[PDB]
């Protein structure tokens, strides 16, 4: 379904307009959280547009 | 001024401050109608986070302005 | 020689320098190419930041390298 997932990323990128929509659902099925998802990236387990 | 602070559930507060406000005074305004307690409310706007020792003007927070709250919960 | 310098954005640009050539004559190059402040222009190569003061010869930067541009918004 993906149906709530996609809702609740959608969410968070909202609050992050510079975060990989791809790595947003990979913690969402993780965490399955926003309150935990949202901190992850604050906290630095996500990955940020670093070039290479 | 008034601004609107929307939460991860969707939901949109709206507040009365003045840009000679400070983030830590908005935070507890949030828990005067929230009750959400300021430590855990974490104010991002932009994507940018807001220090709670600053004030609107240091991020150029104007009125109508969304600002994000995030959550945070450390147990490990 | 010529190096390569590449923007968060993934935007890569090709710059016409010398081993001899300064990381802030570089870093000017930059601004006056992209426009962007040198006080915004954090350059990093092989995971180490260089300094203004020094020349690429300093940390042995070859031809065909490519370097990270991250910039620094502070108040923004």
């Amino acid at each position: 379904s993906n149906s709530q997932l996609n809702a609740m990323a959608h969410q968070i990128q909202e609050m992050f307009p510079q975060v990989p929509y791809h790595l947003v659902l990979q913690d969402l099925q993780l965490t399955r959280s926003v309150e935990i998802t949202t901190d992850n990236i604050l906290e630095g387990r996500i990955q940020v547009p670093f070039p290479t | 001024m008034q601004i609107f602070v929307k939460t991860l559930t969707g939901k949109t507060i709206t507040l009365e401050v003045e840009p000679s406000d400070t983030i830590e005074n908005v935070k507890a305004k949030i828990q005067d109608k929230e009750g959400i307690p300021p430590d855990q409310q974490r104010l991002i706007f932009a994507g940018k986070q807001l220090e709670d020792g600053r004030t609107l003007s240091d991020y150029n927070i104007q009125k109508e302005s969304t600002l994000h709250l995030v959550l945070r919960l450390r147990g490990g």
